[PDB]
């Protein structure tokens, strides 16, 4: 994969020009928030195994289709599926939020996952929906707005990083869209 | 025609002449070929996703009646 | 790439865990010392034309031989080739001045190097004489800061240890 | 002319697509890779002792049927059964092609790359399950024990799959039978130097490919590495 | 197009036989029983404009997650386009009871809808109930069982052809499966 | 166990490379982090015996069931042994806050867990009650300091997340 | 595997007690010569190339038996393999001071070694000689008395260092011989 | 396509939730900044023709194998392509930037430009150069830092919306990559 630090090596690779002191302004920024990428991603790996389940019963409680008989997740097995890759996606925009750039999103995650959803007959205008609720609550976590659950952190702003997050899960709803 | 003509004039030239403007369509479905003659679908359901609007295209050659106009022969 | 973070994102896509506090733990050593790298990158980056002054002529300094015809070397445009090419590996560990790692370096820089210079006839023993007087060609208060050196040291000789 | 759902006479739109192109793209990565992992077996110029077909006369031609019978097994999967291949060898051939975002990078495209390397990387360093005979029975039951556990998902539900079947004709499961025996001998008259290579480089598979970290399973695999050879993909139902 | 009476013909063609006598014995009986399959088809055709209105509707209150945002029956868009094949499905098994032969049903409106439904997302699960009330409801119409509007008819047993159009209705389930 | 150490000798020994770097940058985020890491290291060590009194009825607390028969709570050698379970845990975390990372929780407390409380009839909601308990009654700068409170409920709700 | 980080931890989890003020005085200690430590592997890894030829040579000026024909260096295949595993148990031995603790050499080089040598017809006499000339080396470069080659430093004792690995060649050179 | 209204729209229409007061504070924004982002868009589209020949003659320069015989860009008739392909880009990055949403981007353009560029044989690693230049150009443009024009501005800030046109432009280079 690559990450914020090496997406400004390979476009500059392109030119193939020493990084000079211009162009780290970026990165000299970057290092310094470095306590504040890892003070937002510590609140998503925490309550990580509670937002899939309040995503993904959020989905079916909203679009009631998916438990009926026949359904996407009516066989148990199914929705053991739809709880297993609701952690790989929290996983791998927590691995890009992590990283700071979204180079592990598209290779690892999205690629070919539009046609798989589509060859499996998954409902992708509800799988949106499950991301898209997953991006209110990572948005909630990172400025502490969660209104059950509030965390301990310095005072500041962190609307740069909930940008990032909001960035990242839109990501993957126009990918499987 | 109207929606296809660049300037002024040409939409004026289409609007007095109407065998100018059949033929006009007939100029830009070959210099860009999007005619059915040379429509290649790239997989079996873009194959049938074109002839879902081809049975309501040969719902015009009949009448509203139901007798085979001579429009298709 | 091989990274700082693209070690333990990696490890941890290994058995389809999330990040763990030990995985942040390994970012935070991504900081401080990155700042050390860091002012030895646009150094390097401001002074990158002196140094292949200097690490040009070294590599015909002790083999003078490569001006021979008979050899690879023997015009003056593939000397100006060979001048080009120390300015390659002078800029992939700028690369590593960046991201910590050996990423631009064993892809880029290593990988398929022991091949092209067996097929093309350019010596590797000789070559790491051009990388290696470098290394020992380093004043660590005038130059740069003092662990600055002790990290593009390590770059240099790691890439006298992967020719060789 | 119009499409073929409606009053049309021939199969039309006989074209190179772009989906065939693809395929033609990943079937000759396929014959690349499975060249050059056949480069270490034959590496001089005689063939080597483990790519032989059989014994029998008729045994080496029903090697060749076998396989081209279990390939249209791996087409004839279902949509969850290939969903389910496609993304696992996507996993097993990144730690594969383990320090390398070039090598990453063409995997992610090619799908039959990925089963091309990682069923050819297993027979590089014969990390298989049948070049591996365990030295006493203190190996062999620890060796029993875990791929009796990858026979699970031959039955996934108790109703067997199709991946695990080895019989397709009348008569056809005995030369399967003989072929392996064969195969246990070699793998047990084997030279000296290859035979330590074996254990320290399945040892080394198992460690990095299902263990990810844990104490307790590469204690196992440094002990027995014969049940590290045994351990294979979860794509493979046998 | 091969129809019941065409069916049989490029059977002999097949081997480049005569037909005679020994196979006229279905067709001789086939044309026996024309007049009810006459009063067959008709019965169909006479009640066809609510007999959709009956299925898809009777569709959206076993799931109500159709009509749901994320369902593929959701707007009034999707409601026109799912009532429109309603009576395509029952247009082409009329076409089949009256030749006689799936073959203008697996050719003209299926060679191609199992893929063109998972490529547009339409859910296979939901048309299947979509198309099996219709398969109650031919069989209630061709035995005049049917408890809300009974057809008045010429007495006799018509058991064959309620067998024959529940023979029709599967194979569009089990393509568009 | 997977510690910060741990991981990147198993990178570079799935690479067959000496430690980089990338490796050795590692562990100097156990050098600033480490010092807040183990400032809650001895304040679970010297106070076990208070926390697992008055959060292991607060699992009793919560699901005050058990005291009927049948269950899991029905006599005091049961309850003996219940206690014994939260201070396993608690051991547990006061041995992956001086590792650096979540090894002995992984290695000895979590793996199995899943198959052994299904089949003695153990509920696993009954066991997160004692757990969460110790993380909203946790005062920041009373309990430890400001980061090692950070640093010790981080590994608390790894737990949460584990049985759940 | 342990690590000496989780070496106190299995001390502590031998009789199930706490890590508390007894255990953490190797503890707290390690994390100050931390930067000794991290600065011992950084002289190692920077001139492996030359120290596995300087033993696999100084094992020939020694000993010029395997050049004999039947030997171990007679073949340029074995001659490779000789310089493989050379630095093989250099690169565990690496591993074991960025741990610190010699762990991973008692199942990934030590165990299995012995039972390997016997089969290979390998000279047991060529082990010894090998391990602990290049242990001299590698104890030259960690307090700098490397007579052909200095590098810049910072000051202090590092013979605590250099003893830690002079525990770990004996190990290795101990059983296969 | 969709524009930045519809795009909060579609939005709130998959939880068919009204649009409230705290999604319009994107869009009261939007309108009192989009004065300043019509002078966005106006600084582009005035330099659109010098635009796309300064690119492609810095992919000459920089890439000189393009000019080579049978080379990609070696006949007039293939350099009025890519002068006709870095003009259509051009053409619907200036639509993204105007509506505020990337729809209209990624399915005119995008959406098969990947294996588009494939089956023609245009080199992936010279277009991705082709487009980072009208990425710099149109990051200069905006905040007015254009080396040889300066262009007629009300004073203020407008890195708002050169982070939208440089968000804009590799989503061209996140699809032909
Ligand atoms: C049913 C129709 C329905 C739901 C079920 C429920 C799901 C839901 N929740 C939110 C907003 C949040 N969800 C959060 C998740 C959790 N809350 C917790 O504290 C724990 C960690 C976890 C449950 C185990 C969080 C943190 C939020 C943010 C607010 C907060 O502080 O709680 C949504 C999004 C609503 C929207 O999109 O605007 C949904 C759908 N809501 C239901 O309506
Ligand atoms: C799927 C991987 C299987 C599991 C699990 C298993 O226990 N056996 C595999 C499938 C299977 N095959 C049979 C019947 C036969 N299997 C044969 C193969 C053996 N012969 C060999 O040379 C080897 C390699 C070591 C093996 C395993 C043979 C021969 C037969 C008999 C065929 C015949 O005589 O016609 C069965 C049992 C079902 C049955 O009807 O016997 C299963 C489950
Ligand atoms: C926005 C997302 C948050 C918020 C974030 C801030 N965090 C700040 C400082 C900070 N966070 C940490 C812990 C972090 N570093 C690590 O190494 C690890 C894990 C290994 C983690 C989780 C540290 C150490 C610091 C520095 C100060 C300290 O010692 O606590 C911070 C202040 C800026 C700064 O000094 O970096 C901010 C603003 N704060 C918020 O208000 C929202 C909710
Ligand atoms: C859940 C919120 C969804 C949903 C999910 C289903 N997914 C099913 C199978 C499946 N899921 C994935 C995704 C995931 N696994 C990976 O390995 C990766 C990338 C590395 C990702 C993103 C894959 C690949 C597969 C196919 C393999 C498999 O079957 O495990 C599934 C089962 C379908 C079935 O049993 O026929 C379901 C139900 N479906 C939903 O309704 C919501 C929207
Ligand atoms: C309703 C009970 C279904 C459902 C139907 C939808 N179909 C949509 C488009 C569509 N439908 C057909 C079926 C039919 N029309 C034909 O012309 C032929 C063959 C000659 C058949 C079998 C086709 C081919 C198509 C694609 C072409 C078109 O646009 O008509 C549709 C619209 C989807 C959208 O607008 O995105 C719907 C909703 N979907 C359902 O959920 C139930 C099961
Ligand atoms: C004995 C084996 C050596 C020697 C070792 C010492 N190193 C000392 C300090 C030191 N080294 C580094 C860099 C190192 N730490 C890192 O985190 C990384 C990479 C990420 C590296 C390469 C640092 C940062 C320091 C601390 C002082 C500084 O800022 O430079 C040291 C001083 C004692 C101490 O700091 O604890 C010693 C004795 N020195 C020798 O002379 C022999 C050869
Ligand atoms: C220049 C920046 C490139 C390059 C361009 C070439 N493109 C060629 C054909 C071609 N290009 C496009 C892209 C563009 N045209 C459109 O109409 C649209 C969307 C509306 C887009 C994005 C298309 C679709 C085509 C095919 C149509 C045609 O025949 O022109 C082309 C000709 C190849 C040839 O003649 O052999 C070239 C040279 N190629 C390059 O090397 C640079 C990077
Ligand atoms: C079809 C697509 C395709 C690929 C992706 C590659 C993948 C690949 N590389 C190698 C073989 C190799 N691959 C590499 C490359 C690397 N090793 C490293 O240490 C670096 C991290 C990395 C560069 C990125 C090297 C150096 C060899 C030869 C020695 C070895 O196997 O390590 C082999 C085995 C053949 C052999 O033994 O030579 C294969 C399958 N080859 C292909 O045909
Ligand atoms: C890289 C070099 C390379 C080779 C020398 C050949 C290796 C090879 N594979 C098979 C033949 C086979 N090889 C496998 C592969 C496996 N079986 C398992 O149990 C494991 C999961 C997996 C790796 C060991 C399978 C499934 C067959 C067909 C059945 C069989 O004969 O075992 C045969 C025919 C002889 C036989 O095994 O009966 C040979 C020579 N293929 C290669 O790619
Ligand atoms: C939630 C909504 C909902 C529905 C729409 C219906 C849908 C529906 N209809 C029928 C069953 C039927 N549906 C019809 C169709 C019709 N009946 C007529 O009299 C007309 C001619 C025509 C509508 C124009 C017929 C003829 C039957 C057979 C029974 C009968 O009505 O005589 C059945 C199977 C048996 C049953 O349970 O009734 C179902 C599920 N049921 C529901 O629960
Ligand atoms: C013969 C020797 C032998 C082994 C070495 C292991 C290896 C092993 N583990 C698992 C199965 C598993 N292995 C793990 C891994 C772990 N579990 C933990 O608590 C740790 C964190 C981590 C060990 C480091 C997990 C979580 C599963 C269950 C999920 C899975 O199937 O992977 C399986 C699949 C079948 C099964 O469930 O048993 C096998 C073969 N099992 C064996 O029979
Ligand atoms: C390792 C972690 C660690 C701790 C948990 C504490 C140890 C500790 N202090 C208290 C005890 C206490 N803790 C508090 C603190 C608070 N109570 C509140 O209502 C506020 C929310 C919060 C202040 C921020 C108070 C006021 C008491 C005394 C009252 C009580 O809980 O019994 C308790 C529970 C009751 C007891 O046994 O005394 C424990 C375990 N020290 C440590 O080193
Ligand atoms: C028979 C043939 C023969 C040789 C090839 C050399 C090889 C050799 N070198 C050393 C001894 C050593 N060898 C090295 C290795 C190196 N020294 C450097 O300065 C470089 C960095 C690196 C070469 C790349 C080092 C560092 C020492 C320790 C002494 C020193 O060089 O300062 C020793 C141990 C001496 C002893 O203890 O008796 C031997 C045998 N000597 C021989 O007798
Ligand atoms: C070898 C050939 C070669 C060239 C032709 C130039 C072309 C060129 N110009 C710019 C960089 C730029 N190029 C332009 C384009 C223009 N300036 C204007 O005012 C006009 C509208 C338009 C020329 C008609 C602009 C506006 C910039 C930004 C800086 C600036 O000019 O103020 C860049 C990107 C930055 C860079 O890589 O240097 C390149 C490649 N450079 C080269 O290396």
């Amino acid at each position: 994969m690559l990450d914020a630090f090496s997406r400004v090596v390979v476009n500059s690779d392109a030119k193939a020009a020493y990084v000079g002191g211009s162009d780290l302004q970026a990165l000299k920024s970057f290092i310094a928030d470095g306590n504040k990428r890892l003070d937002a991603v510590n609140s998503i790996v925490s309550n990580a195994s509670c937002m899939v389940s309040d995503a993904v019963s959020g989905m079916i409680c909203e679009n009631p289709g998916l438990i009926s008989p026949g359904g996407n997740c009516y066989t148990n097995r199914r929705m053991a599926a739809c709880l297993r890759d609701g952690e790989i996606i929290l996983r791998y925009v927590s691995y890009a939020l992590l990283a700071g750039d979204a180079s592990v999103l598209e290779d690892r995650c999205l690629n070919g996952l539009k046609e798989t959803y589509i060859a499996l007959g998954v409902p992708t205008n509800s799988s949106i929906r499950a991301v898209s609720i997953m991006k209110a609550q990572a948005v909630a976590f990172i400025t502490n707005t969660a209104t059950e659950r509030k965390m301990s952190f310095a005072a500041g702003d962190c609307t740069s990083l909930a940008s990032e997050v909001a960035s990242y899960f839109d990501r993957v709803g126009a990918a499987i869209s | 025609a109207l929606i296809l003509a660049q300037n002024d004039h040409q939409e004026k030239q289409y609007i007095k002449y109407p065998k100018l403007a059949a033929a006009a369509l007939m100029a830009s479905t070959e210099v860009t070929r999007a005619c059915q003659r040379y429509a290649v679908p790239e997989s079996i359901e873009e194959e049938f996703l074109a002839a879902s609007v081809d049975k309501v295209n040969k719902m015009r050659g009949t009448t509203a009646s139901g007798v085979y106009k001579s429009s298709c022969v | 790439m091989k990274s700082v973070i693209t070690t333990v994102v990696s490890a941890a896509d290994a058995a389809g865990r999330f990040p763990s506090n030990s995985d942040l733990e390994s970012i935070q050593g991504n900081i401080q010392r990155s700042a050390a790298r860091l002012e030895a990158a646009e150094k390097l980056a401001g002074n990158h034309e002196a140094v292949v002054k200097e690490a040009g002529d070294a590599c015909f300094a002790k083999y003078a031989y490569l001006k021979n015809p008979g050899e690879a070397g023997e015009n003056q445009e593939k000397i100006n080739k060979c001048y080009r090419d120390v300015d390659h590996y002078m800029r992939l560990v700028n690369y590593c001045l960046v991201v910590g790692g050996t990423g631009p370096l064993d892809e880029w820089g290593i990988a398929g190097a022991r091949e092209v210079y067996r097929t093309l006839n350019l010596p590797t023993s000789a070559y790491v004489a051009s990388i290696a007087y470098t290394r020992d060609r380093l004043c660590v208060p005038r130059d740069m800061s003092a662990q600055a050196g002790v990290e593009f040291s390590a770059y240099l000789d790691y890439l006298i240890n992967a020719l060789s | 002319q119009t499409g073929l759902v409606n009053s049309k006479f021939s199969a039309r739109m006989a074209k190179k697509t772009a989906k065939q192109t693809k395929n033609k793209v990943d079937e000759y990565m396929a014959r690349s890779v499975q060249r050059q992992y056949k480069q270490a077996a034959v590496a001089t110029g005689v063939y080597g002792t483990q790519c032989t077909e059989g014994t029998v006369k008729g045994a080496a031609e029903a090697s060749r049927s076998a396989a081209l019978s279990r390939q249209f097994r791996i087409k004839q999967r279902s949509a969850f059964s290939k969903a389910h291949d496609l993304f696992e060898f996507r996993k097993h051939a990144i730690i594969a092609a383990a320090g390398c975002s070039y090598e990453e990078k063409m995997v992610t495209r090619f799908p039959k790359l990925a089963a091309a390397m990682v069923l050819g990387q297993t027979e590089m360093m014969r990390t298989c399950s049948r070049y591996v005979v365990p030295e006493s029975v203190e190996e062999e039951y620890m060796a029993a024990s875990v791929d009796k556990q990858m026979k699970r998902r031959g039955a996934p539900g108790g109703v067997y799959s199709l991946s695990c079947a080895e019989g397709v004709a009348k008569g056809q499961a005995e030369i399967a039978r003989v072929s392996a025996l064969g195969a246990a001998y070699r793998a047990a008259s084997k030279s000296a130097s290859a035979v330590t290579a074996e254990r320290y480089n399945s040892m080394a598979y198992g460690r990095v490919h299902f263990a990810h970290g844990c104490s307790y399973e590469e204690q196992q695999f440094n002990k027995y590495p014969a049940a590290a050879a045994a351990m294979r993909s979860d794509s493979y139902g046998y």
